[PDB]
């Protein structure tokens, strides 16, 4: 046995070692495991809560106002708005202005602080954040395509038929592409899209967008990355078969948000105006005239 | 001759069993001129100057580099941006010899000052993955700085504004290209959507399902391919207004 403790010793030490050092892996996940929830349960009780609640749009904005975290200033100042049902707002502004934290507002996603910002007699802070983020429709400015095949990217669920994808994407415009590709249906999409352009990625998210039939429809800056031609065919694609959807656009640029029911300006956290277009190209002292003069 | 690269007969594809993603090209790019290179959406745009910085293979053609043969050191931005974890100094540096003059130039050229002046230590914050997370024009604005200050005498530049306003993209350019750009006489190809600059091009290419169209100057657009000049008349909306 002293032989054993000859041969065994080192062993003791070094598997003591390496123990510790695989220990620091197991204090690194337990420092991780304990990070903060997002509260996904909802104030509300979800049988109180409709089948379509959003039949109509009618969103109030009733003194919102909005920040990233809690040591941060405010990112909207005190704003003040309502919604139409059928309408097709737009907005737009300098960047940096918060628009996108808007549609963060929206989401519950940014930190709400303040407001009463019911949409069609719910509460956003009362919902459960399932059952918002379920039945509501942001699109992005990053083109975030997950990998895999064109039908899991288009809908992960497999919830839908095919006609309602191929329809989706003849209004995203795809399908002189897709049906040259080979695969037709459910051909490789790589880790991140790349197998594509840049604004065919956005037109596939666009696309994955368009599936969901959620009568609210927010879109950020969509069009900042095609081209003008596919754009004023998309536009005047969209608000044809989405007639009755409400539409929030963040344009990139005037020349769609032109054509409008509303507009709403942003600078510095806060409303500036909030009105039709057309009326405020004939103000003629106005942040949006001055946008359409420097743009065109 | 000036003759920036001189591809003939070109004939670029992604796939080698597959079919060639770009047709015919036979552009001929001037030096030290400002030329806008346009198509639609996915029409072999960012293709071509991978093409012609030997990215993607070839079945055919020749491409003709010229220096001041092979091709020297081109700066470009790609269109998704990439950053270095590193400060916002080396990451539009990047390995040059570093000159405060010019760095404030194309500070000053891309407008992040005020974009430095919010961060929260400045010059020497680290960004990218492994450090504080930007907003993407700020990503945007940092890629094509450091294509500004390379001295590359030859750039390629892909689409800046696809997350900018119109106040940067105007600033953009008419301070940085066209003004810090051509008193040092550097080759620049930029593809856009934004049609409102192709009033600013010595040259411009046309682009169509991998085939260029005819290329040539503005003036040459008005004789060649009206129906073009047209589209592009009624897409920027000024059609009471010539383009030149
Ligand atoms: N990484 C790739 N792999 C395979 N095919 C590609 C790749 N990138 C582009 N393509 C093909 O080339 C065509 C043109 O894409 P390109 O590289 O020119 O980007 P782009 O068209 O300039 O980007 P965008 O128009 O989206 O800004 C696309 O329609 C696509 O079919
Ligand atoms: N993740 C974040 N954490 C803290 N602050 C942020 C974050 N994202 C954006 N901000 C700040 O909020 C402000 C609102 O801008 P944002 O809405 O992101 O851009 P835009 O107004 O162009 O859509 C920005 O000036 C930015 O400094
Ligand atoms: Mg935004
Ligand atoms: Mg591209």
């Amino acid at each position: 046995y002293a032989l054993m403790v000859s041969n065994y010793l080192n062993w003791m030490v070094r598997n003591l070692a390496d123990m510790e050092l695989q220990l620091g892996a197991v204090k690194r996940i337990h420092g991780l495991l304990k990070t903060e929830a997002e509260s996904y349960e909802g104030l509300l009780a979800p049988s109180l809560i409709p089948k379509n609640w959003p039949d109509q749009g009618k969103i109030q904005i009733q003194n919102l106002s909005v920040r990233y975290d809690s040591s941060l200033k405010p990112v909207l100042k005190h704003v003040n708005a309502l919604i139409a049902p059928g309408q097709k707002i737009g907005i737009c502004g300098r960047t940096g202005s918060g628009k996108s934290s808007f549609s963060l507002a929206f989401f519950r996603m940014v930190d709400t602080f303040e407001g009463h910002i019911i949409i069609d007699g719910i509460d956003i802070a009362k919902l459960p954040l399932h059952t918002l983020r379920s039945r509501l429709s942001i699109i992005l400015q990053d083109p975030v395509l997950f990998s895999g095949t064109i039908r899991f990217n288009l809908d992960p669920e497999r919830k839908c038929s095919d006609s309602t994808l191929w329809e989706a994407l003849e209004i995203a415009q795809l399908k002189l592409v897709v049906k040259a590709l080979p695969g037709g249906l459910d051909a490789i999409i790589t880790e991140g899209g790349e197998n594509f352009s840049q604004g065919q990625r956005q037109l596939f998210c666009l696309a994955r967008a368009f599936v969901r039939k959620t009568s609210i429809f927010i879109m950020d800056e969509a069009t900042a990355s095609i081209d003008m031609a596919t754009e004023n065919i998309l536009q005047k694609v969209v608000m044809t078969a989405f007639a009755d959807r409400t539409v929030v656009t963040i344009a990139h640029r005037v020349h769609t948000i032109l054509s409008a029911d509303l507009v709403i300006v942003l600078k510095r956290g806060a409303i500036l105006e909030f009105d039709k277009p057309e009326k405020l190209l004939s103000r003629k002292d106005s942040v949006f005239a001055s946008f359409v003069r420097a743009d065109k | 001759d000036n003759c920036c690269v001189q591809i003939m007969g070109g004939y670029f594809t992604w796939t080698p069993d597959g079919i060639p993603t770009l047709s015919n090209i036979t552009i001929r790019i001037p030096r030290g001129q400002l030329t806008m290179i346009v198509g639609q959406v996915g029409c072999g745009k960012s293709s071509l100057l991978l093409a012609a910085l030997g990215e993607m293979q070839k079945v055919s053609g020749a491409v003709f580099w010229s220096s001041l043969r092979k091709r020297g050191p081109v700066a470009y931005a790609s269109q998704k941006p990439w950053l270095l974890n590193a400060t916002v100094e080396e990451n539009i540096i990047f390995e040059s010899p570093f000159n405060k003059q010019r760095y404030k130039m194309v500070i000053e050229a891309c407008s992040l000052q005020p974009d430095i002046d919010i961060l929260p230590h400045g010059d020497q914050t680290q960004i990218g993955e492994r450090g504080i997370n930007l907003s993407g024009g700020q990503r945007q604005r940092i890629s094509v700085a450091r294509a500004l200050y390379q001295h590359a005498n030859v750039v390629f530049l892909d689409d800046p504004f696809s997350a900018l306003d119109i106040h940067l993209s105007d600033h953009l350019m008419q301070a940085g290209i066209l003004e810090l750009l051509r008193d040092d006489k550097r080759t620049v190809v930029l593809v856009t959507h934004k049609l409102q600059y192709l009033p600013h091009a010595d040259w411009i290419i046309a682009m169509k399902d991998g085939t260029i169209q005819r290329e040539g100057t503005l003036k040459d657009f008005q004789r060649s391919e009206c129906q073009l000049f047209e589209h592009w008349k009624t897409l920027m909306n000024r059609q009471d207004q010539e383009l030149e």
